[PDB]
């Protein structure tokens, strides 16, 4: 009766004792809702599994054999063999199954959550925050009674047919989708998202073409980008909740995420947000669409009739009798509630106790709910290594026994390459090596500069989960205005010319190798104080503010630091080859256009005929030259052909291709499990198959 | 120089490279794509395992 009762949906005296509180948690509730969310959820997760869980790419990335530097996160673990890893998907695939249908619920959750989190944890590089929301959503659905309406394990038993469900089963799933809205919208409130720089070139899309009638890119950019995102987290936060917004709300939540879905490649993140924000409104409206039927869809659909009593609620008894005591499973659930909201609002800001991982950002990603944030830029990487017999120095390649490239930005990943490298080199000639990294990383557009000192062996460096590194080096944020001036820079080149800035720490030195390609190549001095060093003839020079240098081309040169302040300065630079190498090309499409024209009256070269024919037949071999304009010719006449193509041929290729994924996936996972029962048969018979299960569908 | 690991110090130096051909590489977003295959020894461990492909 009170309007503080009705809007929140339970009143204060509710909550004056501890047992009121356990019956308001386990009060009668429609399981309608529940159980479309349910079906929604398992539909997309079994369509999720064979794309981006890795199931048709899984044969190359945990090969038997290979010898791969692993980043999980505890050492103990480790993957198992191939066929095993199949076998463990399958399970996945099965428990997905069982929940979208509902048989056997407890059974498939289980079978569902185990495998997934054992994959989760094994790999850092693959985390992000759609799939921990995906790990969550699966812990909280294992206790939940979801299976009481539309489900298999009804038909198979009538005390779980249609019946009431307790209240906190909704409470729990709204307070996740509200934590991950708000938690979302604060992180937002950050200098480099308030201000336009973090996603600053996602407004060219021509999803924002209309804005553009009414705004200018710059705005549009800044209003409807970054400020509507916030606004949006925030209110879809808080209007679902009340009757008079929801509908409002609705309707910027599906705009929001339907444009998510087609901006980036986030996956079913998008799709599983659509499914459940219904879950917001009455939980009986399944109920109430099925009414609004006609009768031969009603034989159909589910049960319209009003569900029946259960035992998993707390029931208030109005015939006189006491009320109903609460047993232990509504204590367990309220308290699970309780503790369950907390931890999740507490893990975000979790970060000052594993100090350990933290980075210019804050702790590894994936838990912390800072979607499109950060944007980093890698320029250059240096992988040192000094032997410990000869003392012979050595350089390694970049990217080396890995498969990801988020090991440039975690202090922990560093140092699990370190010691992989470390067991592995040995096997190449080399003894208990000493290795070092340099690594150059801009984020939000600043100055590219160090992460980690290059001065420290990483194989011998101190780490522990619970300290501040000693060898991450800050990020300087007092240099961040100087964003507005350097755009200003990158405006008044030519369309050849390129800049790149750098900042540097005092005593530290950069070695760099300027190729012969690179003629023209000049170094200037922003701020601070530098030397210059030649070495061909030994020399360096002092340069002062506002001075610049032309650097030597294909030859060693060093830039040192030697100011108590930090020294940013930046290259500039023309690549003389490319532009020699188009004038040439210009010419010679001039030269074909004047033959074809009429003009040029007389004989063609021996070396313009291949142009004219197009085809090397019966005759010398082309020139580099012209080698490179008949590829050119082509690579552009094939990207206009693809451009002029209609919708429905790209959508039927679309459609081969995910066709072809799934088929791959299910034929491999069929193989193996043959291998694992049946045992393994000769090698012409695995060849044959494999052969067969890489065929394209056509 | 020896083997695919080992790399010269002229190729090392080289800070002023070209990336593509746009970077901006933010998180989240996908494993987009599987470069997987151009890791070492994989051809010949994939020959062993699956046999000839
Ligand atoms: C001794 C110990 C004393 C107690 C100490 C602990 C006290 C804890 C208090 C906090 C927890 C209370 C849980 C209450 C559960 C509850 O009410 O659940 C639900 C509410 O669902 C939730 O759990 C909400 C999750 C959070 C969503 C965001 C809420 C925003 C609130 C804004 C400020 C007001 C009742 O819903 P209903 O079906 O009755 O519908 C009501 C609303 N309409 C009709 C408009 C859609
Ligand atoms: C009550 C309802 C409440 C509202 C709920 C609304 C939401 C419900 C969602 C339910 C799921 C719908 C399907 C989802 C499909 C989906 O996610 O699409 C896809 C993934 O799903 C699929 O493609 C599924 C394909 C399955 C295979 C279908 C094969 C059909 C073959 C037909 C016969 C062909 C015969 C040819 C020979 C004659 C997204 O692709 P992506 O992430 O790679 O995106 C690519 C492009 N970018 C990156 C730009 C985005
Ligand atoms: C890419 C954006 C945010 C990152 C993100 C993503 C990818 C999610 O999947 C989220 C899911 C749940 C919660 C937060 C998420 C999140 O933060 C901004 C995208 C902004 C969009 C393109 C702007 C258009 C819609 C605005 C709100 C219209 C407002 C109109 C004004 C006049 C009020
Ligand atoms: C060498 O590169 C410089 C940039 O490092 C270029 O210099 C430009 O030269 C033209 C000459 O008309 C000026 O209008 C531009 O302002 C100059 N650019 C600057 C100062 O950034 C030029 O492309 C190359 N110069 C030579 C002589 O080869
Ligand atoms: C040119 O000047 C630089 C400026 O530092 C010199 O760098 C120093 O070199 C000496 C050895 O010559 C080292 O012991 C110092 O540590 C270097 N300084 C720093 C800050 O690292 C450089 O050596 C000079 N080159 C020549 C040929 O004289
Ligand atoms: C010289 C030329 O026409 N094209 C070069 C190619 O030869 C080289 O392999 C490549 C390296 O990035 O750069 C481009
Ligand atoms: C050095 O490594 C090569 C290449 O792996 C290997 O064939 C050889 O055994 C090693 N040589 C010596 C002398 O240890
Ligand atoms: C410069 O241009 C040439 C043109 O052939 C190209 O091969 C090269 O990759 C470019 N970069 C460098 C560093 O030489």
């Amino acid at each position: 009766d009170s309007r503080i009762g009705k809007l929140l949906g339970f009143e204060w005296t509710d909550l004056s004792s501890w047992r009121r509180l356990v019956t308001l948690l386990n009060r009668p509730t429609d399981p309608a809702s529940l159980a479309v969310f349910r079906f929604l959820f398992g539909f997309l997760m079994v369509l999720d599994i064979p794309q981006e869980r890795g199931l048709s790419s899984l044969d190359r990335k945990y090969l038997d054999g290979l010898d791969v530097c692993r980043f999980p996160l505890l050492d103990a673990l480790r993957p198992l063999p191939l066929d095993w890893m199949y076998l463990v998907y399958t399970i996945m695939f099965l428990g997905a199954l069982g929940m979208m249908l509902g048989l056997c619920y407890r059974i498939s959750c289980v079978l569902f959550l185990l495998p997934y989190w054992y994959v989760f944890l094994l790999d850092k590089t693959s985390w992000n925050n759609h799939s921990y929301l995906y790990g969550l959503l699966a812990f909280q659905l294992t206790f939940m009674d979801a299976n009481h309406y539309w489900s298999v394990d009804g038909l198979l038993n009538a005390h779980r047919r249609n019946a009431h469900v307790p209240l906190w089963n909704y409470a729990v799933l709204r307070g996740q989708i509200f934590i991950v809205y708000f938690i979302a919208g604060v992180k937002k409130l950050d200098a480099d998202w308030v201000e336009g720089y973090s996603m600053e070139y996602l407004s060219r899309h021509w999803l924002f073409s209309p804005f553009k009638l009414l705004l200018s890119e710059e705005l549009t950019s800044l209003l409807v980008v970054h400020w509507g995102g916030l606004l949006l987290d925030l209110s879809a936060g808080f209007l679902l909740f009340f009757d008079v917004s929801r509908s409002i709300g609705l309707f910027f939540v599906s705009y929001f995420h339907c444009m998510n879905s087609q901006l980036f490649s986030i996956g079913m993140f998008s799709y599983v947000m659509l499914a459940s924000s219904p879950l917001f409104c009455s939980p009986e409206w399944p109920r109430k669409l099925v009414s609004y039927c006609p009768r031969r869809l009603q034989q159909l659909l589910p049960l319209k009739a009003a569900p029946q009593p259960s035992v998993s609620c707390v029931y208030k008894r109005s015939r006189g009798k006491s009320g109903q005591k609460p047993g232990l499973r509504h204590q367990l659930g309220a308290a699970f509630t309780l503790l369950y909201l907390l931890e999740q609002l507490f893990l975000p800001y979790s970060h000052f106790l594993t100090q350990g991982y933290n980075n210019w950002t804050n702790g590894l990603y994936g838990y912390s709910w800072d979607m499109m944030v950060h944007s980093r830029s890698h320029q250059h990487v240096k992988i040192t290594y000094r032997d410990g017999r000869t003392g012979e120095l050595g350089y390694l390649n970049p990217g080396v026994f890995t498969q990801s490239r988020r090991w440039k930005d975690h202090a922990d990943m560093l140092k699990q390459y370190a010691t992989c490298l470390s067991r592995l080199l040995p096997k190449y000639n080399v003894t208990e090596p000493q290795i070092y990294f340099d690594i150059w990383v801009s984020i939000n557009d600043r100055f590219q500069q160090r992460i980690f000192d290059p001065r420290v062996d990483i194989v011998q460096a101190a780490w522990s989960p619970f300290q501040r590194t000693s060898w991450v080096q800050p990020l300087l944020m007092d240099l961040s205005p100087w964003r507005a001036k350097l755009q200003e820079i990158k405006s008044s080149l030519d369309n050849h010319t390129e800049v790149v800035f750098i900042a540097d720490f005092p005593g530290l030195h950069l070695e760099n190798f300027v190729s012969e390609d690179l003629g023209n190549t000049s170094i200037q001095l922003l701020q601070g104080e530098v030397t210059v060093e030649l070495v061909a003839e030994q020399k360096n020079q002092t340069l002062r503010e506002g001075e610049k240098m032309q650097l030597p081309a294909g030859e060693y040169h060093k830039v040192y630091t030697t100011s108590p302040s930090p020294s940013c300065y930046m290259y500039v630079y023309v690549n003389t080859t490319e532009l020699a190498l188009e004038q040439d090309l210009a010419y010679l499409q001039e030269l074909k256009e004047k033959v074809e024209n009429g003009s040029e009256t007389g004989p063609l070269p021996p070396e313009l005929q291949p142009l004219l024919e197009g085809e090397v037949k019966g005759g010398p071999e082309p020139t580099p030259l012209v080698q490179t304009f008949l590829r050119r010719q082509q690579r552009l006449q094939e990207i206009e052909r693809r451009r002029n193509t209609p919708f429905h041929e790209r959508f039927f290729r679309f459609l081969l291709r995910k066709l072809y994924v799934f088929r791959r996936s299910f034929l491999m996972t069929c193989i193996s499990l043959r291998n694992l029962i049946l045992g393994r048969p000769s090698l012409e018979q695995l060849a044959q198959e494999v052969t067969y299960a890489n065929l394209r569908p056509f | 120089s020896k083997g695919a690991a080992f790399v010269s110090k002229q190729e090392g130096s080289e800070v002023v490279k070209r990336p593509r051909r746009p970077r901006r590489e933010v998180c989240e977003l996908n494993p987009d794509c599987d470069e997987l295959a151009d890791h070492i020894g994989f051809q010949e461990a994939y020959r062993r395992f699956y046999g000839p492909v």
